[PDB]
RNA sequence: CGCAAGACGGACCAGAGCGAAAGCAUUUGCCAAGAAUGUUUUCAUUAAUCAAGAACGAAAGUCGGAGGUUCGAAGACGAUCAGAUACCGUCGUAGUUCCGACCAUAAACGAUGCCGACUGGCGAUGCGGCGGCGUUAUUCCCAUGACCCGCCGGGCAGCUUCCGGGAAACCAAAGUCUUUGGGUUCCGGGGGGAGUAUGGUUGCAAAGCUGAAACUUAAAGGAAUUGACGGAAGGGCACCACC
């Protein structure tokens, strides 16, 4: 009725980098492992320069990337 | 694909028998004994072969009881 | 074609497997036959492509059947050409 | 059809089939074969069954087609009606259902048409109960006995 | 008058008229023999959501159904969506379909 | 980065290995000093390159034969494969028999020995 | 909110009726029969912009609420029926089909079955747009 | 389209001449 | 969840089939018609192409009735634009459908007359006939079914090349042409003026068919080749480009 009830702050880590996307190469596709489930994996779009094995701070895993 | 839990062969086999068809109910039973389901004796393979050889002798098919036992 | 081949004298059936009006002499591809089954104990003579029912005078009253070409006989042997 | 003290009793109304199964069987280089009949039971129930057949991709074709003549098809349709009227005109409402659950009906057609073209697949994609008789409480409770 | 293609860009042989089909994207009328036909078989569920659906499903091993869509494109929509590309004079004679993955197993 | 070797290096590198195969080691420094004595390379930086490629080739020449240049011992083993192979000395195993329709040819050409019969089924792919 | 008097080892199965395509997403949870029903939420109610009504997160945010009121009542499991628009139209799912499932499943609700249902003609009336169709 | 229009403007013009001559008599 | 109305035959449906062409896909029956193949049947030159004349002939349109779901010229609105009588969104008449009369036109395109003869190779597909080592159906066994292999007709097409031709693109025909002649019909003469003028004819209407000149001009046009250009496609690159 009022506002919303939301999920708590998640943490998920890179397994591999895929390639860069966006219309100036500013976005980066990446595969990430959920860091609580080792068989779960989602693809994301991440802005900043990333290497591999570093951890992110996802606000949701409802969202999922495709290409555009 | 086909089947799963190879135990479904009995169900069909049983379903066709309530109509009175032992020619296809059996076929379904044989379609399993010979297939990817060669996991050497799951516990359900005995009731399959017991029904299979009952129908073989209920219609008279030795060359099928041979392949079944083989 | 090897572009030098003979045409005077052809092979017995490797150059007489051709269509019958594309041969050097025109031959039929049909024949007669002397029959005499039991259903009708008589020496009947019948053409290979019957085109019509051939009748019998015995217990039977049918011998042939006209299909789309040759003719399907029956349970009675009786066969010959003879010669042609 | 009836309510009885917080328990709702049911009655047959007709069967249908999924989409994906019906779609997956349909494919290029086959000839689809279809027919229906209107049919009456021994009782007052009336049904309108819809069946289907598909041609077989044959034993050891090197050909990339499985198409059939038009003459051959109209035989297969005629013989698919003949079977499905014999087994449903006789044999009351419940015995119909009993034959369709393992699919004995469809399997019987597959072998009976085998000589004039082998065929793999027979299913009854729909049945539509069109008319039905009176409630008949005595006949009703037989089903829930 | 120069003839770019022996087939005039369609599969009409020994026939006077062919029923038109509507393009899936732009609704334009296109002859059934000129339309670019793509059969798309997809799982109803996307590969990422398969795990969550298997964990929440009451059945231990549910076989997920497939969507069967026959897409019909006009030539313009098929070029814009990059379904068909421009080919050289010689490579237009080639009718081999481009190789896809390999096969319908696993990753693709 | 970059620094893909030019043709001037790859031309003379092959030549220098063919005619001074023996002098080569597999160390950089030794292969440098040899190239300095068996030829003059008019630059210093050029010399440091041609040595390094001569080294990199000599690694592969100690495996199977290179297809850009020849050495003597490979043409030895070439000759040794190409004058007898250990597989046969017999022709082919001395007796091989054939199936009919070949026998009919041989019947009409005065031969009538060393045959078998099998009359394999009809037909192509069937 | 009063549920049934047992659901301890069994589940109660509703039907989810997810709607697909563009400019709209519905999620409308009903009975097994579908005769009567419960809450019904749209992506135009979660997000107001008249252009994010078909977006993934708008479909997820919808089902993230609807799935609460299910379990609040006693509906714990869901059979799923899909609907793309069809009727000689696009006849292909929108974006917010994949989306809502991923969100509602992980919220805690069980999934029982899933299927495609779309109204597909056996050839029917002419489609809006004319012979030359839309351009620009 | 261009030629099909040039044939059309001259069609309506021809029709007008017919009417105008039929009007004159 | 049930009912009504009108429209329409998906996927299956293909360089597949049938028809003179225009065209022709739900079931079952009836009515007449036709091609190909088979034949040691019949007739005995009965043929080929065509002024006159004749039948059929998409869609739109016209006249009189029925019907009118859907789409929709016209028209009324909402946006976009300096302008926007447009592209886009909403509504919507005629029309779209059926019955009976008219209208004779299309990129009615293979932009390729019809009939006949001769001249390469190869693999397929639809139909008929014939020949065959075998699997396969059933009643247990050569009824005729499916699959395999080969052969003979005519049909829609494809691949291949120093057949030969062509300006080239291309084409086993557009080939067998200065080494020119198998038979026959129709039709063309630089570009505009003009399918206009005019008279004839047909039509209820809309128009169709038949069809000039005065005057003007040295180019119009084809393939074909090389460049440049593209709000064409695929790769690659730059802080004088961007992030």
């Amino acid at each position: 009725m009022d506002t919303s009830r939301v999920q708590p702050i998640k943490l998920a880590r890179v397994t591999k980098v895929l390639g860069r996307t966006g219309s100036q190469g500013q976005c980066t596709q990446v595969r990430v492992e959920f860091m609580d489930d080792t068989s779960r994996s989602i693809i994301r779009n991440v802005k900043g320069p990333v290497r591999e094995g570093d951890v992110l701070t996802l606000l949701e895993s409802e969202r999922e990337a495709r290409r555009l | 694909a086909y089947f799963q839990r190879p135990e479904n062969a009995l169900k069909r086999a049983n379903e066709f028998l309530e109509v009175g068809k032992k020619q296809p109910a059996l076929d379904v039973l044989y379609d399993v004994m010979k297939s990817k389901k060669h996991r050497t004796w799951q516990k359900i393979h005995e009731p399959i072969m017991l029904k299979y050889l009952e129908l073989c002798v209920d219609l008279r098919k030795s060359h099928l009881a041979k392949e079944g036992l083989y | 074609m090897p572009l030098a081949k003979d045409l005077l004298h052809p092979s017995p059936e490797e150059e007489k497997r051709k269509h019958k009006k594309k041969r050097l002499v025109q031959s039929p591809n049909s024949y007669f036959m002397d029959v005499k089954c039991p259903g009708c104990y008589k020496i009947t003579t019948v053409f290979s492509h019957a085109q019509t029912v051939v009748l019998c005078v015995g217990c039977s009253t049918v011998l042939c059947q006209p299909t789309g070409g040759k003719a399907r006989l029956t349970e009675g042997c009786s066969f010959r050409r003879k010669q042609h | 059809e009836d309510v009885q003290g917080k328990n709702c009793l049911t009655n047959f109304h007709g069967m249908d089939l999924t989409r994906d199964k019906m779609c997956s069987m349909v494919k290029k280089w086959q000839t689809m074969i279809e027919a229906h009949v209107d049919v009456k039971t021994t009782d007052g129930y009336l049904l309108h069954l819809f069946c289907v057949g598909f041609t077989k991709k044959c034993n050891n074709q090197i050909r990339k087609t499985s198409y059939a003549q038009h003459q051959q098809v109209r035989q297969i349709r005629k013989k698919m009606m003949e079977i499905m009227t014999r087994e449903v005109q006789t044999n009351d409402l419940k015995e119909v259902v009993n034959k369709l659950i393992p699919d004995s009906i469809g399997k019987d057609i597959e072998k009976a048409c085998q000589s004039i073209y082998p065929l793999h697949d027979v299913f009854v994609r729909k049945v539509k109960m069109l008319k039905k008789p009176k409630f008949e409480l005595g006949k009703l409770m037989e089903l829930h006995g | 008058m120069t003839k770019k293609r022996r087939n005039n860009g369609r599969a009409k042989k020994g026939r006077g008229h062919v029923q038109p089909i509507r393009c899936t994207n732009c609704a334009c009328c296109v002859p059934k023999d000129k339309a670019i036909k793509k059969f798309v078989i997809r799982n109803i569920v996307e590969a990422a959501a398969v795990r969550d659906i298997s964990e929440v499903s009451v059945f231990d091993a549910y076989v997920l159904p497939k969507l069967y869509v026959k897409l019909h494109y006009c030539v313009s929509c098929a070029i814009h969506s990059k379904v068909v590309r421009n080919r050289s004079r010689e490579a237009r004679k080639d009718r081999t379909p481009p190789p896809r993955f390999r096969p319908a197993g696993a990753a693709p | 980065m970059g620094r893909v070797r030019t043709k001037t290096v790859k031309k003379a590198a092959r030549v220098i290995i063919e005619k001074y195969y023996t002098r080569l080691g597999n160390d950089f420094h030794t292969n440098k000093r040899v190239c300095e004595e068996i030829a003059i390379i008019p630059s210093k930086k050029l010399r440091n390159k041609i040595a390094g490629y001569v080294t990199h080739l000599m690694k592969r020449i100690q495996r199977g034969p290179v297809r850009g240049i020849s050495i003597k011992l490979q043409e030895e083993e070439r000759e040794r494969r190409d004058n007898y192979v250990p597989e046969v000395s017999a022709l082919d195993q001395e007796i091989i028999e054939v199936d009919p329709d070949t026998k009919e040819m041989l019947k009409l050409l005065d031969f009538g020995s060393l045959s078998n019969l099998q009359v394999t089924q009809p037909t192509v792919g069937m | 909110s009063l549920g049934p008097q047992v659901a301890e080892g069994e589940n109660v199965f509703g039907v989810c009726h997810i709607f697909a395509s563009f400019n709209d997403t519905f999620v409308h949870v009903t009975d097994l029969s579908g005769k009567e029903t419960i809450c019904r939420v749209t992506g135009g109610m979660k997000v107001k912009a008249d252009r994010d009504e078909s977006s993934p997160y708008a479909a997820m945010l919808a089902a993230q609420d609807v799935a609460q009121r299910c379990k609040e009542l006693g509906i714990t499991a869901l059979h799923i029926k899909l609907r793309a628009t069809g009727g000689n139209r696009t006849k292909t799912p929108g974006p917010g089909a994949q989306s809502a499932l991923r969100a509602l499943a992980r919220s805690g609700m069980k999934i029982g079955r899933i299927e495609d249902v779309t109204p597909i003609p056996s050839d029917s009336t002419r489609r809006k747009g004319g012979r030359r169709g839309r351009r620009l | 389209m261009r030629a099909k229009w040039r044939k059309k403007r001259m069609r309506r013009l021809k029709r007008k001449r017919r009417k105008m001559r039929q009007r004159s008599k």
